[PDB]
């Protein structure tokens, strides 16, 4: 189960990761046997940012 | 979950993912039920000494 705890929290960022206590609810738990060792973010926008 | 118990409308809010519902103990004292998602509110049949 490949937990995704998504929060989208409606607050504001006068500073990065702000003070304060945010819980996160899970929003997909998807079921999949594999071994992640690695990681990497996407902006592929065409016109990315 | 199988017990017994008296079934009975609950006011607490379960959360989307939240199935079940133990209390500070170990007690389910909630249940969402299969269908009709409701929040319902188990609480144990009044036995006592005599
Ligand atoms: C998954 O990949 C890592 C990195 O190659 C490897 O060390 C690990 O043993 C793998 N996990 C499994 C399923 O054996």
């Amino acid at each position: 189960y490949f937990k995704i705890y998504s929060k989208h929290t409606p607050i504001n960022l006068g500073r990065d990761l702000p003070q304060g206590f945010s819980a996160l609810e899970p929003l997909v738990d998807l079921p999949i046997g594999i071994n992640i060792t690695r990681f990497q973010t996407l902006l592929a926008l065409h016109r990315s940012y | 979950l199988t017990g017994t118990g008296v079934l009975t409308e609950s006011n607490k809010k379960f959360l989307p993912f939240q199935q079940f519902g133990r209390d500070i103990a170990d007690t389910t004292d909630a249940v969402r039920d299969p269908q009709t998602l409701e929040i319902l509110d188990i609480t144990p049949c009044s036995f006592g000494g005599v």
